[PDB]
């Protein structure tokens, strides 16, 4: 019989203590064990991840332990990381086993080393070799030093389709993403290589969208050359002719709803295939189950084919499942953005029946915050359940302290400088603070506000302000005149829908003018406040608070946030003052951009903006002329100089400290100034209306993965601007700046990209309606703002 | 910045259990989130030494 | 309230026509449990009590809920059903 | 701006170094002088003492990840350590320093918790029982204090079932804390809200016999 | 990283026959567009779609056509090579053209599987085609009719193909893609063995010679592998060697690496007898046998003469600045050479 363990004994313990490997051994003093027991015994001090080498074995009465530790890590020196600083490259390590105080496995070193490879895999660093080198020491100690050594990247070089007879190869690579045929400096996407994913989809829905319902990507090799450098894609596809939808059959289980997923399954035939069209069928019925309480409906389509009427009768597979509840919602990793952040922006509740589709919504609306840098899902079976679950979001927050400049530089304005630092959670409430400042030519603009995106539990905001705002008029192609402004807005955000949101909330303004060039509609405005100031100097003042109240209105089913090929824009902002403050008066602003396209494949676009301003005062006052309209630039009407649409300024005979000495100035005493002198100078007024109307086209000459990124557009642009308290009679030696039949018209061609400086756009224009004083500018840019 | 070891929880209000009306009673407590009896009594808060004590 | 954006509050119970028919008086719990579960309301403390409460308020209307209480005995077999088109 | 390399001093001088800094204040430089003693011996007859210290230095510098580490080495390698109820307790005062002081991820007071129990269960008479407790029934408080302000939020969002079934944990694991009394009406109205009288008028009477 | 160019005394002085320039050539693009040499004529192309036929004496344009319309690359990746009147070229469009060697016109075009960046083989009334999506087509001769197609099994992860086939006894000895050689016949396309060449350490990232009943595989990593002609058996191994492309003389076996090292072996076991790295890490070509010495060209368009019995450099050349990428061609006692602008050299 064996074996009576009289006393137990250990050999070449170091770290681990008598206790903490007496710990371990399912076999202890005392015991009686053979040799099934001592092979578990040696098993499990080898699961403890202390030793390299254990040994167990008797001695005459006693049972000895023989071990060999893990050599303890001293120091992790790198040596040859260009693109990866030091610091990350320890923390991927110690999550992943490896790190100093710690023990290494001298059996893991090679997967240390293809680990860290596979890192320079997830950029192109295809040739990468990391060696690693293990050094003793006195006492039971090493000193890892990672050899680091990489030649690259790879540019992957050519993108190839092989089996393409309906459409060429350059028109199916401009839509994707990530290209690589000429990374041209015009154009912004930049060739680097990396996973596809899903960059054949986009291929497969171009097809499949058009008829080709049999289209089939039969192979796809990323080629690679003997210089470990350089990468190539080869697809092969299969198309297939022409098919037209014939009908839809629905089959499997429909949890006894055949009478309304027929009106979804309907079809007018017989018109062309179309996979989204099948897609949206799929998605509608996984909508409409779920509607009924179904977790995890699943739905499949397959074409039947018919080659001899060359349609497709769409074969559909319906499985709503079973049902499911949400115990409890969790959260992990938030550390800093409180509870309810997080748990507003879902639409699973909990308690409530599971929807798959409201689960990955949840999913959505967390990383559209911008707030976490990882959001990941995991819906959990309740422990003693069948139907119950708990759906927990893993989150890793990112950093919203964000300091943020910015260059511009546009005919309209000039260079433009912005600079601000914004706080997108503070501390972690949802709230965002910042104090961002701006530049121009005839502009400096600074604030300060706090948003709050929920004060309400149905998300309508709150959002403070306070501003500070200077105005060089002269600068602006205007009538001299100086407003230093300032003062605190607050307003109310209601999402009355996700295509319709409305703005509503209060605002105290100061106006204090100064440095006015004495002129007749300028100085009209002035009779009305009851102002009498000197028509013969350049010097005056008016300080004026104001308190308005504001609405705003804004409604946008573009379909393109950057390039809109369908749907429409509008927004309409109205302004209004409430008894107390020194002037009387009521602006409302109203803007129209709408897309129209005439084609399958929504390449020509015809797109028509209209642009309505109108103001006056109320009690006998009159509208401030620091709010009123201006038409003539790079966004209005293009052709026309900065704000130079509309009344000009009937200057007063005045003489001013300028210093008068040789150059030119306006109805200047010193230049002979005996009375009213007509000007080119522009003022705008209070009722302004442009419309514009371009054709945008394919840009013509380079066919090649590029057009898709640049827009053309042949414009037909149009305005007026009047003033509606011009006194046409007292002057009527002077032109009616009453009347708004004064319609100036233009006409050129456009141009648009996203550039390394920026966002551009060009505009040649020319106006052959105009009228006096009009200043033409035809060639216009915006490089950024 | 992170938190020293302040007397925030010294502040905490203290154990009361909930008295059950008749013709009801709570729901059954559960073995975790339970505060072990202790009398102790040692020192608290600022007054507790957290340095590591050993000999020799 | 008006014209707010509210999406969509659902709570935990979907109750079809049809599937309150399989529950008999003098079944066990088991039997309600597979039939439609599990009724995610069970009140402390000396009652036993399964509460269905098919729970639909997502839009600005209804508003509408019907709630089902189902109540066993010391041994676990139904004793009384409590269905209810509320609300009015 | 620390300095990082360690001279090669003699085994007391360095010892004695690393305990003035310590003693003072300084606990930035007692680290490096410590860090590079465990460094370079891991197996004396006192090195103990010096993965000892190094808790102790870790915790007072505000690095938090490197102390629960260090603990979870000391406790991985000697469990049987005749001041490892230190150790545990060093782990709680972690954790719990990990937290809020506010359902910010409350796994940290959580995990806290869970610290501090297996050192007043092995421990009793432990010397930092009693301080221990104290932390456990703040720990204990804000656990519940959680599940208050996820059933606060549902009863402005109009989840009465998620708030009653909330309240219902809460009555459960904590019935004792004072966020749980606070939640008690919370549940009232969640039941009133779906017409159950019956149910909210069972909560009125344990409202009515308790006073927070 | 790269050796630099090393100092020869040259034994003699290396020169310039003719240079006549073809098309932009292939750039920067891995290709394997080579001039071909038959009855005193020369046949070059770029990928662009040019071809050209000059005469091996002084490099002068006999016919000069275009393979594209309206203008789009005709891809030429593959070839040339020239038989029976014919001059095949495989583009990158899965398309193979087959020109008269007259007047340079079109006899047949053909729609193979993938891109065929195999240069043609002809064997019987045969032309044997290897596409990138591992396909061994063999196209008739005479009209181009595809006769039979062998699907060879497709990696994760692919190079450049690729594998031009030897042909002896009824069968087309390919190598693969995935590190398999295959030998299969040449009339119905029929497997006769497969035997597989390769070590793997995950996840960690060719023609033969028939000589004497005795096939010379070389794997894709670098490992080197006699094959009986019969079963396909493994005779000896040696765990050295690379890309490009070998040859066997007589009883030697002459090769260059990845490393782009230059080395003899012997046919019977493969023991080493001399090791050139002094071109190391630069980007030759193949090597190919030119009046007894070893000719191979680098990156930077430097050619290098090597004396086959001891490894030591026989002559070095400024050739062509624009680089070297598609292997030299010595026949008919001539040696030629495209750069990767497209121009054509002769040698000495």
């Amino acid at each position: 019989e064996g074996f009576v363990v009289k006393d137990i004994h250990f050999e070449g313990l170091q770290r681990v203590a008598v206790g903490a490997a007496l710990l371990s051994m399912p076999v202890r003093t005392g015991d009686t064990v053979n040799d099934e027991d001592i092979s578990n015994t040696i098993r499990a001090l080898f699961a403890t991840g202390n030793f390299e080498d254990v040994r167990v074995l008797r001695d005459g009465d006693t049972l000895l332990v023989q071990v060999k530790e893990r050599p303890t890590i001293a120091s992790i020196t790198f040596s040859g990381n260009k693109s990866v600083k030091d610091d990350m490259l320890k923390q991927n390590l110690e999550a992943s086993g490896v790190r100093v105080g710690e023990s290494l496995d001298r059996t893991t070193i090679a997967d240390i080393e293809k680990g860290l490879e596979d890192f320079y895999y997830s950029v192109g660093k295809y040739s990468a070799s990391v060696k690693a080198v293990v050094t003793p020491l006195p006492r039971n100690r090493v000193d890892l030093k990672l050899v680091f050594q990489e030649g690259v990247s790879a540019e992957i070089q050519q993108i190839n389709i092989v089996g393409n007879h309906a459409f060429t190869t350059d028109e199916l690579i401009s839509h994707f993403q990530l290209r690589d045929e000429v990374p041209w400096w015009v154009g912004d996407r930049k060739y680097q290589k990396q996973k596809l994913a899903g960059d054949l989809e986009t291929l497969r829905s171009y097809y499949l969208d058009r008829g080709y319902a049999r289209f089939n990507i039969d192979s796809t090799q990323v080629s690679l050359t003997p210089d470990k450098k350089g990468i190539y894609v080869t697809v092969n596809i299969t198309e297939g002719d022409q098919y037209k939808l014939s009908g839809v059959e629905v089959s499997g289980n429909l949890a006894g709803h055949s009478a309304e997923i027929e009106q979804l399954t309907k079809i007018e035939p017989g018109e062309l295939y179309n996979g989204t069209k099948v897609t949206k069928m799929e998605d509608d019925i996984k909508k409409l189950l779920g509607r009924y309480g179904y977790a995890y409906p699943r739905v499949q389509s397959m074409p039947e084919i018919n080659d001899a009427d060359k349609t497709v009768k769409l074969r559909v597979n319906v499985d709503a499942g079973n049902r499911f509840y949400v115990r409890k919602i969790r959260f992990e990793g938030n550390d800093t953005s409180k509870d309810a952040v997080l748990r507003r922006e879902m639409r699973q509740m909990e308690g409530a029946w599971l929807g798959s589709d409201l689960v990955d919504q949840g999913k959505e609306r967390l990383n559209r915050l911008g707030f976490f840098e990882t959001v990941d899902t995991d819906t959990q079976r309740v422990p003693g359940s069948p139907d119950q679950v708990d759906v927990v979001y893993k989150v890793k927050e990112r950093n919203t302290g964000s300091f943020n400049f910015g260059i511009g530089y546009g005919t309209e304005s000039g260079v433009s400088f912005q600079a601000g630092v914004q706080q997108d959670n503070w501390l972690g409430t949802g709230y965002a603070v910042g104090i961002n400042g701006t530049k121009n030519d005839y502009q400096t603009y600074a604030e300060l506000s706090v948003t709050n995106p929920y004060f309400t539990v149905d998300g309508v905001s709150l959002g403070g302000r306070l501003f500070y705002n200077d105005f060089q008029a002269d600068d602006a192609d205007l009538s001299d005149y100086t407003n230093k402004s300032y003062g605190t807005d607050v307003t109310l955000g209601f999402p009355i829908n996700e295509y319709n949101s409305l703005r509503a909330g209060l605002g105290y303004v100061h106006n204090s003018l100064s440095n006015m060039q004495p002129q007749v509609a300028m100085w009209r405005y002035l009779y009305s406040m009851g102002e009498h100031p000197s028509t013969s100097d350049q010097d005056n003042s008016f300080k004026t608070d104001d308190f308005t109240f504001n609405y705003g209105w804004t409604y946008n089913k573009l379909d393109r946030g950057y390039f809109p090929t369908d749907g429409s824009r509008v927004n309409l902002t109205g302004k209004v003052t409430i008894p107390g403050s020194d002037n009387e008066y009521y602006k409302v602003t109203l803007d129209t951009a709408t897309y129209v396209p005439i084609d399958d494949d929504h390449k020509w676009v015809v797109l028509g903006r209209t642009r309505w301003g109108y103001g006056d005062g109320l009690g006998g006052k009159e509208m401030p002329f620091y709010e009123n309209f201006y038409a003539g630039g790079s966004s209005t009407v293009r052709g026309f100089q900065s704000n130079t649409i509309g009344p000009k300024a009937v200057y007063f005979p005045h003489q001013a400290s300028n210093y008068d000495p040789d150059y030119d100035y306006e109805c200047a005493t010193q230049d002979g100034a005996k009375d009213l002198c007509k000007s080119d100078d522009a003022v705008g007024g209070n009722a302004m209306a442009v419309a514009s109307l371009e054709f945008i086209t394919p840009t013509p000459f380079i066919s090649d993965k590029y057009a898709n990124s640049v827009r053309t557009s042949f414009f037909w642009d149009m305005g007026t601007v009047w003033d509606t308290n011009w006194d046409s009679s007292q002057y009527s030696g002077y032109p009616d700046y009453s009347d708004p039949s004064n319609i100036r018209m233009s006409a050129g061609i456009a141009l648009q990209w996203m550039s390394p400086l920026g966002p551009l756009v060009f505009s040649y224009a020319q106006p052959f309606k105009k009228y006096d004083g009009d200043k033409a500018e035809q060639f216009q840019f915006n490089i950024g703002k | 910045r992170q938190v020293s070891g302040d007397e925030a929880y010294l502040e905490a209000a203290p154990l009361a259990e909930l008295h059950a009306p008749a013709g009801m009673i709570l729901p059954v407590t559960s073995g975790d989130y339970a505060i072990p009896v202790t009398n102790g009594s040692g020192a608290v808060g600022k007054a507790l030494d957290i340095r590591p004590p050993a000999q020799p | 309230e008006r014209v707010v954006y509210r999406p969509d509050i659902n709570q935990g119970n979907y109750l079809t026509a049809n599937d309150v028919s399989k529950i008999r008086v003098g079944m066990t719990q088991q039997q309600v449990a597979y039939a439609l579960g599990t009724p995610l309301m069970s009140d402390p403390f000396g009652t036993n009590t399964w509460f269905y409460v098919f729970r639909q308020q997502p839009g600005h209307e209804g508003v509408t809920q019907q709630t089902l209480t189902l109540t066993f005995n010391s041994s676990g077999v139904l004793t009384n059903i409590d269905n209810k088109p509320a609300l009015s | 701006g620390s300095k990082e390399e360690v001279p090669d001093n003699p085994p007391n001088e360095i010892y004695a170094t690393a305990q003035q800094k310590l003693q003072d204040g300084n606990w930035r430089q007692a680290i490096t002088q410590l860090e590079a003693l465990d460094n370079r011996y891991p197996f004396g007859p006192y090195s103990q003492q010096v993965q000892l210290d190094l808790i102790y230095a870790y915790y007072k510098n505000a690095d938090l990840p490197l102390a629960q580490a260090a603990i979870d080495r000391f406790i991985r390698l000697n469990p049987t350590h005749p001041n490892i109820d230190y150790v545990m307790y060093m782990r709680g005062l972690t954790n719990m320093a990990l937290d809020d002081s506010s359902d910010r991820d409350p796994q940290h007071a959580r995990a806290a918790f869970s610290d501090f129990s297996k050192l007043v269960r092995g421990y009793p008479n432990s010397q930092y029982t009693t301080d221990a407790t104290k932390r456990l029934v703040f720990l204990k408080d804000r656990l519940a204090k959680y599940e208050y302000s996820v059933a606060e939020y549902y009863t402005e969002r109009g989840a009465w079932v998620a708030v009653v079934n909330r309240v219902e944990g809460m009555l459960r694991d904590y019935p004792d804390t004072q966020a749980t009394r606070d939640a008690l009406p919370l549940m009232e109205n969640a039941y009133r809200q779906m017409q159950m009288n019956a149910q909210a008028e069972k909560v009125a009477k344990i409202i009515a016999a308790n006073s927070s | 990283k790269m050796s630099p160019l090393p100092t020869v005394e040259n034994q003699f002085t290396p020169t310039t026959a003719w240079s006549t320039s073809v098309g932009s050539g292939i750039g920067n693009f891995y290709s394997n567009l080579h001039p071909a040499l038959a009855d005193n004529v020369v046949y070059a192309a770029d990928r662009a779609g040019l071809v050209k036929a000059l005469n091996a004496d002084d490099g002068k344009e006999i016919w000069s056509v275009s393979l594209a319309e309206k203008k789009e690359p005709a891809l030429l990746s593959g070839g040339v090579t020239v038989s029976g009147g014919h001059v095949y070229i495989g583009s990158e469009k899965a398309q193979v053209y087959a020109l008269n060697t007259s007047d340079g016109t079109v006899a047949w075009q053909t729609k193979v599987a993938g891109e065929a960046l195999s240069r043609p083989v002809v064997s019987d009334g045969l032309v044997l085609i290897h596409t990138s999506n591992g396909q061994l087509q063999a196209l008739n001769e005479a009209d181009g009719a595809v006769k039979w197609t062998v699907n060879l099994d497709m990696p994760s992860l692919s190079l450049r193909g690729e594998s031009a086939p030897t042909t002896a006894f009824g069968a087309a000895v390919v190598g693969g893609d995935n590190g398999r050689v295959s030998a299969v016949l040449m009339e119905q396309g029929q497997m006769i063995w497969q035997q597989r060449i390769s070590q793997a350490t995950g996840s960690t990232e060719t023609t033969p010679v028939v000589v004497n009943g005795v096939v010379f595989a070389l794997a894709y990593n670098g490992n080197l592998t006699a094959l009986d002609l019969r079963s396909g058996q493994i005779m000896w191994k040696r765990e050295l060697g690379s890309v490009n492309d070998f040859i066997v003389d007589g009883n030697r076996i002459y090769l260059v690496d990845q490393n782009d090292r230059v080395m003899a072996l012997t046919i019977d076991g493969g023991v080493t007898l001399w090791t050139q790295s002094d071109l190391l890490h630069r980007l030759l070509t193949s090597p190919v046998l030119y009046n007894g010495n070893l000719v191979v060209g680098d990156s930077e368009g430097y050619l290098h003469w090597i004396n086959v019995e001891d490894g030591r450099f026989v002559a070095q050349q400024k050739v062509d600045s624009s680089g070297f990428q598609t292997e030299p061609v010595a026949a008919d006692g001539k040696l030629l050479i495209q750069a990767k602008d497209g121009t054509v050299y002769s040698i000495t």
